[PDB]
This record gives C-alpha cells, sequence and structure tokens, in this order.
C-alpha cells in the first residue's frame, strides 16, 4: 500500500473544497472532493458512450462513434440520437478534465510543491476546448466538432484538412509541428544525457553533472543547464500545443480558403511582384 | 505572487568554466566564447568552448557543402536575380532524378545529377557527426544514450531518401530539397500508399510524438515544482534520493495509481522519444515495398 | 504478410519493454508497507529489479538499490482512524518535526562536491571571481515575511560554481546569527527581498548549518523541507 517513505507526508490538509470530508486515499491513490468529480464526471460520460453503442447497435470499439449534431441545429440543443447524447458527453468530459486539473492543484499543496504540472495540463485541456467550443462556436454550429471515436476521429482530421487544401500551408501549424520535432529532439537528449552519466562506461565512476556539461559544449559549443533543459522541454511542449490551437482557432474563421493561397500575400509585394523568372514569373 | 523559476531573477557570474578533462585531446577544444546574458535569463550564459577534431570539420564542411550545392541551383532557378530569389525561396527546389534513369549514378546535372551531389555531401556529413556524438561520450567515459539515441532519427532519414529509394529501384522515391517541395512530397506520398493514417506505425509514430509532448511537459514541470529541494540536480538524487525525488514520486504516485524513481523518469523519457522515428522509419520503409495500399491493407490485415 | 509479422512483433517488443521500464523505476521505496511499516501483502505482478551497483565519484564509497530501506529519523505522526487510507495527524509542531510539506529526507552529511572534488556550493564572498552580472543584487536588502514584517538582511549570496547559479540567499537575523534561504522561495523586488512561505517570527526556526562555508546534502533538505512547509503551517501568520 505505502512506499517505502510515504508516511511522514500523508498529513491532513491541502483541500481546496470541504475540509477533511474527502481527504482520504484509496490504495496509492488521493481522493479528495475532485476525487469524487472526476469520477461522476467519467461515470456519466462513460455510460453515455454506451448508449449511444446501443443507439448505433454495434459494440465493437472500432466501430462505435458519436456524432456532434448537424449543421442544422446551429448551436442549439440536438435529441439525443441525432446530436444530444455528444454535447452531453462533451460537457462530462470537460468536468473530467477540469475536475481532474483541480485534484492535482489539491495534491500540490498536501504535498507543499508548485502549481507547474496542473498549469502545463490546462494547456491540453485548453486545446481540447478548442476544437469542440470555441471554434464550432465562433463558426456557429457544433457541427463543426469533432466526433468520439477512434477512427472517425482521424476522419474528421483528414477530411478538416484537405477542406482548405493540403493543411501543410497553415503558418501557425508549421510553427506547431516544429516545437513537437524540437521537443521530441530535447527529450531525446536530455534523456541521453543524464543516463550517459548515471551509466557511464564499464567499471568507471557516475559521471558528474560537470561532465555533461562539459559533453554538450564539446558537441555543439553550449550547454543550457539542468535548470534549463527542464524549462525548456516544458516550455517546447507548452509551445506547441498553444500553436496547434492557434492554426485551428483561425481555421475556418478567420480564413476559409484554401491555406496555400494565403502565401499569394508574400510573393506579392509590389518590389517583386511582377520582376520576371524565377517559379512565379 | 510566488516565483515559479521558469527565468532566473539574479544572474550571477564567474571565470569561463573550461569544463572537465578525462580523456579530451585539450589540444582540440576551442576557447570560450562570450557570454549571453540573454541566455542567462533561461539557462546557462557561456557560450563555447567547443571541440573541432577531425570528424567535426570534415562534417561541418560537408554540412555547408550540401547546403551551399543546393544554394546555387535556387539561384540558377532565381535567374540569379536577388529580388525573386526573396519573392520565390520557398518555391524553389532541387529534385532527384526522373524514374527513367532508376538508381543510375548518370543522370544529368540539370536533371536530377545535382540532388546526388548534395545528398552525397549530407550522407558524409551526418554519419561523420554521428561517430562525433559517440567519441566526445567516449572521451569522458561516458555513457553512449546519445549517440544510440541519434542512430533511431539517423533510421527515418536513411529510409526516407536512401533505403527506400534503392528497394524500390530508383532516387525518384526520394524526397527533394525544398520548403514547399518536401511538404507536397509528404502529402503525396500518403495519397498514393492509400492514406498514412491506416499505416499503424504512422499511427503508432504519432502516439509515441504526442507523447513526447505530454511527458517532456509532465518532466519538465515536475522537476520545476520541486526545484525548491534541489530538483534539477538530477545526478545527486539518484545517487542520494533527496526529498525532492518524493515528492516527486509521491505527487504522480497519488495522481494516476504509479510512479517513477529519478533514474526511471529518464528511462521513460529516452525511448518515448527513440520511438517516434523508430516506428516511423519501419512505417515508412513497408509503404510501397510490401504494402501498396494501407485501406486494402487495412481491410484483411495482410 | 510481412507488415502483419512486423506490427505483432512490435505489440510485442513493446509490452516486454514497459516491463522492464516499470521494473527500473522500483529501485526505490519499493518494496511496498503497511501504515506500521510492515511489509504489505500485494505488490504488484512486477517482480522486483536485480540490483545495481553505482560508484560515487570523488572516493565516497557505492549504492546498491534497490537496497535496504529505512527513514532513520523519528516520525511525529499519529493515526487519525482506525482503517487504512486515511490522514496522519502531526503530533507535535509539523515544522520543527519535519513532517507532512515540511518533510526532509536523511540525505547524508556531507556537501556536493563539483567535477573535481570541490564544494559545488559556496557563500560568493569564498567563490573567487563570482559577481551578480544581471538583475538586482539582492545582497544588502532586508528580508520581509508573509506576515509583511522586516525579518533580516541578505548578507550574501551562496552560489553554485559548476553552474554559475544562485541557490540560495543568506540572511541575517535580529541576533546576528545567519539562514539559507532557497532562491527559489524568494521574490527579490527592487528594494525588498519577500518570502511567503515564512512569517517573520519562523525565520529563526530555519535549521542552521554546522560550518560557515559549506551546506550538506542532509542540511540542504532540512532547510528546504522547513521553508517549503511554511506554505501549509505558517498560513495563519500570512495576510495580503
Ligand atoms: C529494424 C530497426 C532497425 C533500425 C535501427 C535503429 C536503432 C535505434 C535503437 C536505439 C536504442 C536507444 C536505446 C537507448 C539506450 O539505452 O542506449 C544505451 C545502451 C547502453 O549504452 P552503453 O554505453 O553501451 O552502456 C552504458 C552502461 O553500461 C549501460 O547503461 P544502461 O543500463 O542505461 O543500458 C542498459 C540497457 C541496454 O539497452 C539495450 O540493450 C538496447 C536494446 C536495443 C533494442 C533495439 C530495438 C529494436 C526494435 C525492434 C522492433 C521489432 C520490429 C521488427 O537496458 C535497456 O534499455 C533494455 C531494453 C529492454 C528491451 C526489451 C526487449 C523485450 C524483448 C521481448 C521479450 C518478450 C516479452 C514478453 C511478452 O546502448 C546499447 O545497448 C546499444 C544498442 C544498439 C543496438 C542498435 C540496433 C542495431 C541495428
Ligand atoms: C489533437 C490532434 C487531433 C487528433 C489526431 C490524431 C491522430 C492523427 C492520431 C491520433 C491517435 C490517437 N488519438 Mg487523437 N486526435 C485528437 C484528439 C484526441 C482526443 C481528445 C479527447 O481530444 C483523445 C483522447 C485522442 C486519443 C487518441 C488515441 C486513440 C490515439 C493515440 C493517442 C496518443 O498516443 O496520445 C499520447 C498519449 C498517451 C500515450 C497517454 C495515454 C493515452 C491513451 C492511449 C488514451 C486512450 C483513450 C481512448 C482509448 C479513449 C478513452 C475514452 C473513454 C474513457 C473510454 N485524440 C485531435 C482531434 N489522434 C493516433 C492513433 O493511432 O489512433 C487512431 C493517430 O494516428
Ligand atoms: C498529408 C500528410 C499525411 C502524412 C504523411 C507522412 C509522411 C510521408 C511521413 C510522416 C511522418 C510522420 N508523421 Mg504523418 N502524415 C499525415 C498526418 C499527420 C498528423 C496529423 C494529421 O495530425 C500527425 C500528428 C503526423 C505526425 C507524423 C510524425 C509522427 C512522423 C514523423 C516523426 C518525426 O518526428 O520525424 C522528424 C524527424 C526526422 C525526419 C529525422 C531526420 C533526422 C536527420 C538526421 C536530421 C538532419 C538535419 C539536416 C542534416 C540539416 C541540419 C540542420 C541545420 C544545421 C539547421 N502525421 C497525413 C496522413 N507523415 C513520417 C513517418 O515516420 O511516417 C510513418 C513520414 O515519413
Ligand atoms: C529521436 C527522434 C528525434 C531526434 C533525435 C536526435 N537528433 C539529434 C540527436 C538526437 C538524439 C543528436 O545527438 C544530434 C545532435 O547533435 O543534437 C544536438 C541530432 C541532431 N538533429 C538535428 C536536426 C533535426 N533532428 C530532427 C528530428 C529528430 N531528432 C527527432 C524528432 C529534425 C526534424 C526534421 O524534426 C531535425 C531538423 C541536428 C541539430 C543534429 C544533427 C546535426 C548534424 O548531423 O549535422 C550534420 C551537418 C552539419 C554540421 C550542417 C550544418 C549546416 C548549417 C550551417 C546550415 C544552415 C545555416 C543556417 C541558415 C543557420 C542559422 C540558424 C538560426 C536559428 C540562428
Ligand atoms: C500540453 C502538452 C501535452 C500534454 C500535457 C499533459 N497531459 C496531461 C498532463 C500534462 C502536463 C497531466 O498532468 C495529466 C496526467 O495525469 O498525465 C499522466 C495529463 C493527461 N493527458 C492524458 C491524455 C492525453 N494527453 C494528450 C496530449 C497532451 N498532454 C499534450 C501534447 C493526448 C493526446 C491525444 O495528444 C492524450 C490522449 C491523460 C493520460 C492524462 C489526463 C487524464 C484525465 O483527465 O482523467 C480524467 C478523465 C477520465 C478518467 C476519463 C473521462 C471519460 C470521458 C468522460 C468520456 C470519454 C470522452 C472522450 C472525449 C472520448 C474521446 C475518444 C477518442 C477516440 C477521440
Ligand atoms: C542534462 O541536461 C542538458 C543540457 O545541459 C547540460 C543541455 O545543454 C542539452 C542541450 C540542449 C540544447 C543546446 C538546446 C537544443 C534546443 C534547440 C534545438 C533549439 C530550440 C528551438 C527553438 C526555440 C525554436 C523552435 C521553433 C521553430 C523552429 C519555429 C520558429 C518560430 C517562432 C519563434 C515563432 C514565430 C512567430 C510569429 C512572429 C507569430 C506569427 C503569428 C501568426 C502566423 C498568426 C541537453 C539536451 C540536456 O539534457
Ligand atoms: C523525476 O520525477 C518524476 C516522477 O517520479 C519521481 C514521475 O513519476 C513522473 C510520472 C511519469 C511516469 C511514471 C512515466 C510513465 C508515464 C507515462 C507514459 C504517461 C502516460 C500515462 C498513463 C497512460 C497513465 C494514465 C493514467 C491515469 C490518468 C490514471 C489511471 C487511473 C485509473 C484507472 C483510475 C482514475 C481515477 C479516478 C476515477 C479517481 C480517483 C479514484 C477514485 C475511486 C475516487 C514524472 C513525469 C516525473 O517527472
Ligand atoms: C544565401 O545564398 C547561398 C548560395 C550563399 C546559400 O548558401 C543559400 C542556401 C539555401 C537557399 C539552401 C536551402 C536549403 C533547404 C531549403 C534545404 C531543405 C532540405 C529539406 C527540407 C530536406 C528534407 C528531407 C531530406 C531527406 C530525407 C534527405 C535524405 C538524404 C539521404 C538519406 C542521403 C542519401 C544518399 C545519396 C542518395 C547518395 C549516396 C551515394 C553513396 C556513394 C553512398
Ligand atoms: C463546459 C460546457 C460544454 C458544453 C458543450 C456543448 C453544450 C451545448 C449547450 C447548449 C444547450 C442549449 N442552448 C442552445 C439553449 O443554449
Ligand atoms: C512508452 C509507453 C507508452 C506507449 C503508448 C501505447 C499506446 C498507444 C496506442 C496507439 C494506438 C495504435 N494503432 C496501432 C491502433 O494505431
Ligand atoms: C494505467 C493505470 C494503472 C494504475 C495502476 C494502479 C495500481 C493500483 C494497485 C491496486 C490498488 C487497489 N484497490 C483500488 C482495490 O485498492
Ligand atoms: C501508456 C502508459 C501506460 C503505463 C503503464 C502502466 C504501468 C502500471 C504499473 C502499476 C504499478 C503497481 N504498483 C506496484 C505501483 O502498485
Ligand atoms: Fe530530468
Amino acid at each position: 500500500a505505502l512506499l517505502s517513505f510515504e508516511r511522514k507526508y500523508r498529513v491532513p490538509g491541502g483541500t481546496l473544497v470541504g475540509g477533511n470530508l474527502f481527504d482520504f486515499w484509496v490504495g496509492p491513490f488521493y481522493v479528495g472532493f475532485f476525487g469524487v468529480a472526476t469520477f461522476f464526471f467519467a461515470a456519466l460520460g462513460i455510460i453515455l458512450i454506451a448508449w449511444s453503442a446501443v443507439l448505433q447497435g454495434t459494440w465493437n470499439p472500432q466501430l462505435i462513434s458519436v456524432y456532434p449534431p448537424a449543421l442544422e441545429y446551429g448551436l442549439g440543443g440536438a435529441p439525443l440520437a441525432k446530436g444530444g447524447l455528444w454535447q452531453i458527453i462533451t460537457i462530462c468530459a470537460t468536468g473530467a478534465f477540469v475536475s481532474w486539473a483541480l485534484r492535482e492543484v489539491e495534491i500540490c499543496r498536501k504535498l507543499g510543491i508548485g502549481y507547474h504540472i496542473p498549469f502545463a495540463f490546462a494547456f491540453a485541456i485548453l486545446a481540447y476546448l478548442t476544437l469542440v467550443l470555441f471554434r464550432p462556436v465562433m463558426m456557429g454550429a457544433w457541427g463543426y466538432a469533432f466526433p468520439y471515436g477512434i477512427w472517425t476521429h482521424l476522419d474528421w482530421v483528414s477530411n478538416t484538412g484537405y477542406t482548405y487544401g493540403n493543411f501543410h500551408y497553415n503558418p501557425a501549424h508549421m510553427i506547431a509541428i516544429s516545437f513537437f520535432f524540437t521537443n521530441a529532439l530535447a527529450l531525446a537528449l536530455h534523456g541521453a544525457l543524464v543516463l550517459s552519466a548515471a551509466n557511464p562506461e564499464k567499471g568507471k565512476e557516475m559521471r558528474t553533472p560537470d561532465h555533461a556539461a562539459t559533453f554538450f559544449r564539446d558537441l555543439v559549443g553550449y550547454s543550457i543547464g539542468t535548470l534549463g533543459i527542464h524549462r525548456l522541454g516544458l516550455l517546447l511542449s507548452l509551445s506547441a500545443v498553444f500553436f496547434s490551437a492557434l492554426c485551428m482557432i483561425i481555421t475556418g474563421t478567420i480564413w476559409f480558403d484554401q491555406w496555400v493561397d494565403w502565401w499569394q500575400w508574400w510573393v506579392k509585394l509590389p518590389w517583386w511582384a511582377n520582376i520576371p523568372g524565377g517559379i512565379n514569373g | 505572487a510566488e516565483y515559479q523559476n521558469i527565468f532566473s531573477q539574479v544572474q550571477v557570474r564567474g571565470p569561463a568554466d573550461l569544463g572537465m578533462t578525462e580523456d579530451v585531446n585539450l589540444a582540440n577544444r576551442s576557447g570560450v566564447g562570450p557570454f549571453s546574458t540573454l541566455l542567462g535569463w533561461f539557462g546557462n550564459a557561456q557560450l563555447g568552448p567547443i571541440y573541432l577534431g577531425s570528424l567535426g570539420v570534415l562534417s561541418l564542411f560537408s554540412g555547408l557543402m550540401w547546403f551551399f550545392t543546393i544554394g546555387i541551383w535556387f539561384w540558377y532557378q532565381a535567374g540569379w536575380n536577388p529580388a525573386v530569389f526573396l519573392r520565390d525561396l520557398f518555391f524553389f527546389s532541387l529534385e532527384p532524378p526522373a524514374p527513367e534513369y532508376g538508381l543510375s549514378f548518370a543522370a544529368p546535372l540539370k536533371e536530377g545529377g545535382l540532388w546526388l551531389i548534395a545528398s552525397f555531401f549530407m550522407f558524409v556529413a551526418v554519419w561523420s557527426w554521428w561517430g562525433r556524438t559517440y567519441l566526445r561520450a567516449q572521451a569522458l567515459g561516458m555513457g553512449k544514450h546519445t549517440a544510440w539515441a541519434f542512430l533511431s532519427a539517423i533510421w527515418l532519414w536513411m529510409v526516407l531518401g536512401f533505403i527506400r529509394p534503392i528497394l524500390m529501384g530508383s532516387w525518384s522515391e526520394a524526397v527533394p530539397y525544398g520548403i514547399f517541395s518536401h511538404l507536397d512530397w509528404t502529402n503525396n506520398f500518403s495519397l498514393v500508399h492509400g492514406n498514412l493514417f491506416y499505416n499503424p506505425f504512422h499511427g503508432l509514430s504519432i502516439a509515441f510524438l504526442y507523447g513526447s509532448a505530454l511527458l517532456f511537459a509532465m518532466h519538465g514541470a515536475t522537476i520545476l515544482a520541486v526545484s525548491r529541494f534541489g530538483g534539477e540536480r538530477e545526478l545527486e538524487q539518484i545517487a542520494d534520493r533527496g526529498t525532492a525525488a518524493e515528492r516527486a514520486a509521491l505527487f504522480w504516485r497519488w495522481t494516476m495509481g504509479f510512479n517513477a524513481t529519478m533514474e526511471g523518469i529518464h528511462r521513460w523519457a529516452i525511448w518515448m522519444a527513440v520511438l517516434v522515428t523508430l516506428t516511423g522509419g519501419i512505417g515508412i520503409l513497408l509503404s510501397g515495398t510490401v504494402v501498396d495500399n494501407w485501406y486494402v491493407w487495412g481491410q484483411n490485415h495482410g | 504478410d510481412l507488415a502483419s509479422l512486423a506490427i505483432y512483433s512490435f505489440w510485442i517488443f513493446l509490452a516486454g519493454l514497459i516491463y522492464y521500464l516499470q521494473t527500473e523505476n522500483m529501485r526505490e521505496g519499493y518494496p511496498l508497507e503497511n501504515e506500521d511499516g510492515t511489509p504489505a501483502a500485494n505488490q504488484g505482478p512486477f517482480p522486483l529489479p536485480k540490483p545495481k551497483t553505482f560508484i560515487l565519484p570523488h572516493g565516497r564509497g557505492t549504492l546498491t538499490v534497490p537496497g535496504p530501506e529505512s527513514e532513520d529519523r523519528p516520525i511525529a505522526l499519529a493515526r487519525t482512524a482506525v482503517s487504512e487510507g486515511f490522514p496522519h495527524a502531526p503530533t507535535g509542531d509539523p515544522m520543527k518535526d519535519g513532517v507532512g510539506p515540511a518533510s526532509w529526507v536523511a540525505r547524508r552529511d556531507l556537501p556536493e562536491l563539483d567535477g573535481h572534488g570541490h564544494n559545488k556550493i559556496k557563500p560568493m564572498k569564498a567563490a573567487a571571481g563570482f559577481h551578480v552580472s544581471a538583475g538586482k543584487n539582492p545582497i544588502g536588502l532586508p528580508v520581509r515575511g508573509c506576515d509583511l514584517e522586516i525579518a533580516g538582511k541578505v548578507v550574501d549570496i551562496w552560489v553554485d560554481i559548476p553552474e554559475q547559479m544562485a541557490r540560495f540567499l543568506e540572511v541575517e537575523l535580529k541576533d546576528g546569527s545567519t539562514r539559507l534561504l532557497p532562491m527559489q522561495m524568494v521574490k527579490v523586488q527592487s528594494n525588498r527581498v519577500h518570502v511567503n512561505a515564512l512569517s517573520s517570527d519562523l525565520f529563526a526556526g530555519i535549521p542552521t548549518i554546522k560550518s560557515p562555508t559549506e551546506v550538506t546534502l542532509l542540511e540542504e533538505d532540512k532547510i528546504c523541507g522547513y521553508v517549503a512547509g511554511g506554505l501549509m503551517y505558517a498560513a495563519p501568520k500570512r495576510k495580503s
């Protein structure tokens, strides 16, 4: 049940809501008021999802799919079988997510650490809200949201993309991808760096950070440092997801045409717009 | 508000650190560079020194040759006009030889030869730099994690412009050097193989990419959350568990039911990132050599 | 076919890999225990990994994990219920006792050394050639606690030489003794240094270091521990 050093940490307090009421654990897990909140939202949501599955007449997970209301319903409510169920399910997800974040906050307090983790998570939550709330509202129907199904959701991605041409040309999409790639690069390195120091060549002593610091200065002539690479990681990650939201929130709202075409602005600057030759002249 | 430790609130400086010496050839290391106070607000302010050596120079020279060989081509396309060059910079493209020449090294220069030169340059550039990551580690007596991690990346690149073009029978199947052109090639590569979303490696690869962000978000915010107990000093924490390591592990145990150790978390890390291009490489390799259309394959599973 | 082969293969690879990953993270704090310290009955599907031994630099010996676990300090906590899973209430002063968000681990009473074998962290006065290169130099600024009362004055900065980093502020109290304050728990302002976790009256309780030019892993933990705990335990004294 407890890690060899856990007991002295399991003291009362830190709860945001409800005092000592839910201030307790269940196996390794911490409950807290929000422990309960998330459970309830999670229970409800899964139920509704199964209920959608009978109306659909399949129990096969590769097939199950809960779709939003069709565009004709705009931002109004829709019949269960006709889009209501997704709308509730979406409400329930949100409930789950936010609650899961606030529990993280409550654990943070009991342990006496910073709130960076709940913090970073809120970016994930905000990306999800962008795709099922902010964008549809702004566009004008729940129908612009993505459906909850394993492959159907990949389909929405593909269809929504190809609507504006090759989506690769969405400029904030370019930026968002550069982080995803960069972050992975940096997670690759960081991990590798620490391990190689902690697990040197056979029979050698544990290397020191100075060795680590040295390894990189030798390699690419610069070492960002241990508080650094951790600040870096948090940032690349949060940024990747920040730009991911951005590229979507603008798509279909303030730009509805082909993304490639938006680049004509550059190429049509009057100082070289008419100069012959090249690719565009 | 409380301090967050995303940016330093006081910079401090001392004599330029020339680093550990162990078995490193000190005749090769450079001189210390300046110090960016800019950088200093985020991480270390000290630039340099850097280790040259034979492999560094070869790598660094081939590296520039590659880049320049592409550069002259772009200018030749731009009508040597600096205005066009700027206007059309992302439209220019150095394309592989036509399918006609196959795996031939005899394609005319304007028709694909120049692409081979550039690639040859990149090949040597990249491999030498790989050997560089390895040696730099050896000379400090360190594990070779970094070189092996690097090898994963190299895998996907090897497969894209070398192994797959060769197994298909022609260089024309490789990736063109160009900003918009390599985007198009990618988009088109999926169309031709029946939508890469049905390539289960592609799907796996995305999971590990998404995951890398998830994890580096988790790890980073955690270490910052406990740097108030010297969390970032991970090597000593491994060697002698501090409350930092404890609060870290527990926050996570109490949230989701299990947890890492300080050495442990970094194994999760190196593997989550390395699996991105590992799986990736495989998904692409089978694409068009063994499987012509992932949707059809998806219907049968063979 | 081949593809089918490859993917089935991979899902198998991946499964033994997780298994590996998982057992490696079982190197500390395992095996599990009951609230009374007796070994717990259900330790999960995963076995303990086979031990690994780390050779610590500068002749500080070896470390073998997993290995015999022991807190090596008293815990002043008492159960608040008759069944498992409820909090344990401090039986004294959690701060003074070092439980809760004020917990510290019995690390070594030896300072962390740099790659060369010298003390990693030093008061700047004794760090030849180190100066505040940017930002507000705290040194000389009064220190304010969450109760908005002055508690002392910064009389130095303890720097991390290998990372050229400010780790702690040393503070001079009204009785002429000094304490270290983690850099990460104070806001350096233009005319003062503000500490939100501790009220002026608790600065004296901050554990002291035995030698004036060195800190040990044990003392770092006892200090960081203490200051962090203020956040939950000083709470009645904090106003804003
Ligand atoms: C954000 C970008 C796009 C999108 C584009 C893609 C693309 C492109 C791909 C996926 C893939 C996946 N997507 Mg998606 N996906 C989106 C939004 C979502 C949402 C959401 C609520 O917002 C979720 C939960 C998922 C979940 C998933 C997984 C089924 C799968 C692997 C992801 C992964 O490894 O992440 C990293 C996270 C982890 C490793 C942590 C653990 C995650 C586990 C696997 C979560 C599974 C949840 C799932 C089974 C449903 C549970 C819900 C109920 C409680 C039952 N996507 C939006 C619309 N998604 C890949 C796939 O192969 O699936 C077809 C793929 O190729
Ligand atoms: C229309 C587009 C198609 C498609 C076609 C492809 C194709 C084609 C490929 C990918 C690939 C990938 N796709 Mg896909 N993909 C689509 C939609 C998506 C979506 C989505 C819809 O949300 C996502 C999230 C992804 C995500 C991804 C990545 C997981 C994956 C590449 C990982 C990587 O980091 O390589 C980045 C890393 C590298 C390329 C390694 C290179 C390392 C070298 C050595 C670097 C050298 C630098 C050089 C020498 C210059 C030096 C630098 C200078 C000094 C500055 N795809 C659709 C279906 N996708 C790749 C893959 O693996 O697929 C299975 C791939 O080949
Ligand atoms: C495991 C997967 C991820 C990964 C890992 C990875 N990559 C790695 C490593 C590892 C573990 C290394 O050790 C190695 C490295 O040394 O990094 C520091 C590398 C590396 N990955 C790199 C790039 C890279 N990795 C990528 C991807 C990934 N790498 C994956 C996501 C990508 C993409 C496309 O996503 C890129 C672009 C290099 C930084 C470095 C390998 C360097 C190399 O091989 O150099 C060879 C040649 C040269 C010396 C060329 C230099 C020519 C330049 C001077 C021209 C450009 C001039 C330009 C205009 C300059 C200005 C830039 C401004 C920003 C200031
Ligand atoms: C912001 C950067 C990245 C990030 C960070 C991040 N994620 C995080 C955190 C952080 C910092 C956490 O602390 C938290 C965590 O605890 O991790 C272990 C979390 C987490 N990120 C998760 C998943 C996740 N994160 C993702 C993405 C990312 N997370 C980013 C790329 C993704 C994808 C698709 O990329 C996924 C799948 C969880 C493992 C975990 C949060 C767990 C959680 O919220 O539990 C509460 C909810 C439930 C128990 C289930 C609720 C059931 C619903 C009511 C119904 C189901 C509806 C759903 C909409 C159906 C979708 C079906 C699909 C097929 C489309
Ligand atoms: C300012 O102007 C001057 C001229 C000074 C410049 O220098 C400007 C230069 C620029 C304009 C340069 C611009 C360069 C880019 C736009 C480059 C973009 C490159 C990419 C987007 C590349 C993407 C993908 C590349 C891939 C996957 C390459 C793979 C290569 C290989 C695996 C190598 C394979 C080897 C070959 C085929 C030959 C092997 C032969 C043997 C004998 C072994
Ligand atoms: C966090 C809330 C998320 C809700 C997601 C969608 C709910 C749609 C609410 C509309 C209900 C009725 N209406 C049209 C009268 O407003
Ligand atoms: C590092 C361990 C975590 C790995 C995450 C494994 C779950 C990913 C599930 C992806 C679903 C994939 N597939 C093959 C059907 O496309
Ligand atoms: C993917 C999530 C995995 C979480 C693993 C959690 C381990 C819990 C150990 C069993 C505890 C049991 N319980 C709840 C019945 O008391
Ligand atoms: C895709 C990520 C999945 C994470 C893998 C799940 C590992 C669960 C380990 C549970 C450990 C149980 N224990 C011993 C803590 O009780
Ligand atoms: Fe780390």
